[PDB]
């Protein structure tokens, strides 16, 4: 089962941004063997890299890839937003292992000041300029609703809530 | 048309503002026939302070509050102006939108309500904000007048005035102003509706303070209007049943009283010329509950 | 007396091209007066005069953009006077705000315990302390400070510092300086306060009672207009049988300019029938600096 990765990460993007979806897979049968599927449809891309430029509102949805035969690939949900502030996360089904990344992206590359992250009511971190959250090896308690409030063009704006779950250990056991 | 410049006391040491800042407005190279300098504070009025120098003394808080001061010279032909302000490196304020309810005077007396949508803190370059008027019920709207003004600090101001049917507004129709800009991600949404809730007739008390022995020239007439709901109220002053200009009197913004309602204060200054005439000075308040004709008035005079 | 003047920032706060610097040297005995200009300890201009400087510093938008210090020096008859200039530093570095309040007339003259509060807001938590210092421009001993830290919910810090000052020192026109040297802030936060200068006018107070409404025969309203006072600061109080009423019992509007020179304020108080029917006298008192000698002017309200 090939896994589709987005370059850059944070599928939550703004309108007019850039993404590139690619499923590597164990094999390297890129030539005329990668089928890219939007919502229950067939696209017109044969290369392993599907580049979305100027991402309109119609480009959102679930994406799948079908490198040669296999069975299928795990669908990836791409959502396009048009707010002043958007909270972008590296993953939302993140394991207890690989770290968790949070970014407060303003509209375009506009500087955002007085950025405050929230932790379901309780504020997490406040910084004078735009800052990232780089929680390495997030544990169980790092879950819930996250949103960032900032100051763009000397005016206060608030992002949209994002639900992040980290889940528990898979098996443990070991008697 | 002389040369007008403004000089500001620069910071001392490692860039520290002096506790008192002295702005110096220089007007040089003119034929002296009439000299008049005004010191507007963001469009307001300030007291008083070849070549002429005008001195303005300002505190730390006033200068650091990011206020624009306009030194304006009147030279018969025109009214030239300069500008001075604390200068910020970058990050200008973003576009702001405001919506104003119709005044009771234009709603019940003149029977011609007009709602105003104001767009401020615009940008001189690439600014073409489109203002759209909509109704909650979807009924067609009347033609609106849109005007653009250049402010003293360089930003643009867009004013959109649309007349509103009195019957439509009285019933409770909700109007909406949409501001669209190419750079803005979303569209600025503003909504104006009626002020639903309890209604109480305003209580108006007009009075004359007694004459201070220092000045036998002017008298201060005043009028307290209390216990009215909602807060939308118009205040006017009538001299021999003739409405005085709005610049003659000053009315305090509505404030919620402790008990149940709102209260406002109106103050006006009269010269001894009208006081000798023994005319009846009328304080009038127009409010939605000021039955019967949406108006309550009181009269004061000598003795 | 040597003073300095830069070129004012135009409109919304953009530096005009060809910045001009003026050095005003005045109030001296005529003689061998020599004025020099220094750039970061170097030589920039040398002037001789027997009147302010006859040559003005013309720059470009290359020097007045970074950390450059320009010094105007007078070396007149062996007497050396120095003045330093630099692009004015940010009032709120990194967005951290500083507000320096002023003592009210009430505790400046009646309570005789004036206090000045320096409030630093929009700070961030860090491993350390926010170093705040109180100083006087003339240079005199200070009276400590009641420093306090806060932990506001939005993650920002808050530093409050109250310093008690002498009324005599504040009356004469002393300057009080609050300095903040937090490590996050690049250089410092430098706030100054000083008694407002200008003309002084004794306030005129007119206090009265509204006449009885036929609607509800329980509560009456007492109104007090205080006008023609300069400067804009004032304290308004209501007294019943010579004991001060709580501040929540009355509402006072913010000072506003009149048609002429001066301000005006309205104060409204609500009294009950039981208090009123006792025939007590209600005192409206205004405390202002120009109401010499007691700095308080009061008037009386009563029925009939
Ligand atoms: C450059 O200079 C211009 C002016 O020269 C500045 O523009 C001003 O901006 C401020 C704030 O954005 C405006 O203040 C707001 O005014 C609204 C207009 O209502 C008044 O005016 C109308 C007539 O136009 C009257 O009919 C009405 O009765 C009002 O008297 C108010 O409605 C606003 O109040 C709302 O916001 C405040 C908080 O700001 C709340 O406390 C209120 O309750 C209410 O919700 C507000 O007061 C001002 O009007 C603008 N000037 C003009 C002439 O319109 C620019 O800001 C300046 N640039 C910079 C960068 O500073
Ligand atoms: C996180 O949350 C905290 C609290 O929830 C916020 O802290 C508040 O920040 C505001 C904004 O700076 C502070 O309000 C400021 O107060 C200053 C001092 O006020 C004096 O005067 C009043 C009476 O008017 C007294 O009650 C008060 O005790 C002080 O003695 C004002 O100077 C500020 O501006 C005022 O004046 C200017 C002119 O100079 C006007 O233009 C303004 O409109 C305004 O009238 C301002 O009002 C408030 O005190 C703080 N709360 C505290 C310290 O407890 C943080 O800002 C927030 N962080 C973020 C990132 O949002
Ligand atoms: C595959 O499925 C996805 C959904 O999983 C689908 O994306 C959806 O597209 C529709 C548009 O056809 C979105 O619906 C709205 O359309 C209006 C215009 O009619 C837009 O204005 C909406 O965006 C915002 O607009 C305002 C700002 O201008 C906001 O105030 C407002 O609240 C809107 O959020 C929005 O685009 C629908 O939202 C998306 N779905 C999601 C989850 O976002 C996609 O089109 C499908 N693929 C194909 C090829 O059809
Ligand atoms: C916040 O992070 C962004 C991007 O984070 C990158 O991607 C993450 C998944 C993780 O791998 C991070 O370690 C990465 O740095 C930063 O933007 C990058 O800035 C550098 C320096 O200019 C640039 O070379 C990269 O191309 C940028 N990334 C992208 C995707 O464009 C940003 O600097 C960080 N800090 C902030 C925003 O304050
Ligand atoms: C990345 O986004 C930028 C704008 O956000 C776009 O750049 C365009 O790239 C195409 C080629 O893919 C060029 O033809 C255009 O001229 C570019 N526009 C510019 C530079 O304004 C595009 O959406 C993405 N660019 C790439 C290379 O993928
Ligand atoms: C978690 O962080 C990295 C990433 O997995 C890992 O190498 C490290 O050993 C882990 N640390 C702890 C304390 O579990
Ligand atoms: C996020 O998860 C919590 C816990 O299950 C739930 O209560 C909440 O409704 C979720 N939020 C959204 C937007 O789905």
């Amino acid at each position: 089962k090939p896994k589709v990765s987005l370059n850059p990460p944070w599928n939550r993007i703004f309108k007019g941004e850039n993404v590139t979806l690619t499923c590597n897979g164990n094999n390297f049968f890129e030539v005329s063997s990668t089928k890219w599927f939007h919502n229950g449809s067939l696209s017109e891309e044969t290369n392993s890299s599907l580049n979305i430029v100027n991402a309109k509102f119609e480009d959102s949805g679930e994406y799948k890839c079908q490198h040669q035969q296999v069975n299928e690939s795990e669908p990836v949900y791409l959502e396009v937003f048009s707010d002043w502030l958007l909270l972008q996360a590296s993953a939302e089904v993140v394991m207890e292992g690989q770290p968790l990344f949070l970014r407060c992206h303003g509209w375009r590359n506009w500087d955002v000041y007085k950025v405050i992250y929230y932790k379901d009511g309780e504020a997490l971190k406040y910084w004078y300029e735009n800052h990232n959250i780089s929680i390495t090896n997030a544990t169980v308690e790092d879950s819930g609703t996250y949103y960032c409030t900032g100051k763009v063009w000397q005016l206060d704006y608030e992002s949209e809530p994002l639900n992040i779950t980290v889940i528990k250990a898979p098996r443990e056991k070991y008697w | 048309p002389p040369t007008v410049k403004i000089l500001q006391s620069s910071c001392d040491g490692g860039g520290h503002f002096p506790p008192t800042i002295q702005l110096l407005c220089l007007v040089s190279g003119y034929t002296p026939g009439t000299i008049q300098i005004t010191w507007l504070e963001d469009g307001q009025v300030m007291d008083v302070d070849a070549s002429t120098q005008s001195e303005l003394t300002l505190s730390q808080k006033h200068w650091l509050s990011d206020r624009t001061y306009t030194c304006q010279v009147t030279y018969q032909g025109h009214t030239f102006e300069d500008s001075t302000k604390k200068c910020a490196d970058s990050n200008p304020r973003g576009v702001s939108a405001y919506l104003s309810r119709p005044s009771p005077f234009d709603l019940f007396i003149r029977k011609s309500p007009t709602i105003t949508c104001l767009v401020v803190d615009l940008a001189p370059s690439k600014g073409t904000v489109q203002l759209t008027w909509s109704r909650a019920s979807g009924k067609p709207v009347n033609h609106s007048t849109r005007k653009e003004e250049k402010q003293r600090n360089g930003t643009l101001t867009v004013t959109s005035t649309l007349p509103v049917g009195t019957r439509d507004w009285i019933e409770g129709e909700t109007y909406q102003c949409r501001v669209t800009h190419p750079h803005l991600p979303r569209a600025l949404m503003r909504s104006t509706t009626k002020t639903s809730g309890p209604r109480a007739a305003p209580e108006v008390y007009a009075f004359a303070t007694p004459e201070w022995p220092g000045s036998r020239d002017k008298r201060t007439l005043a009028c307290l209007i209390q216990n009215f709901m909602p807060e939308d109220i118009s205040v006017q002053w009538l001299h021999n049943e003739v409405q005085l200009p709005d610049a003659r009197h000053s009315t305090t913004q509505p404030r919620k009283t402790k008990g149940s309602g709102f209260f406002v204060f109106s103050r006006l200054e009269v010269t001894r010329a009208e006081w000798e005439q023994k005319d009846e000075f009328i304080c009038r308040a127009v409010h939605e509950a000021a039955s019967p004709s949406q108006t309550v008035q009181r009269a004061v005079s000598v003795n």
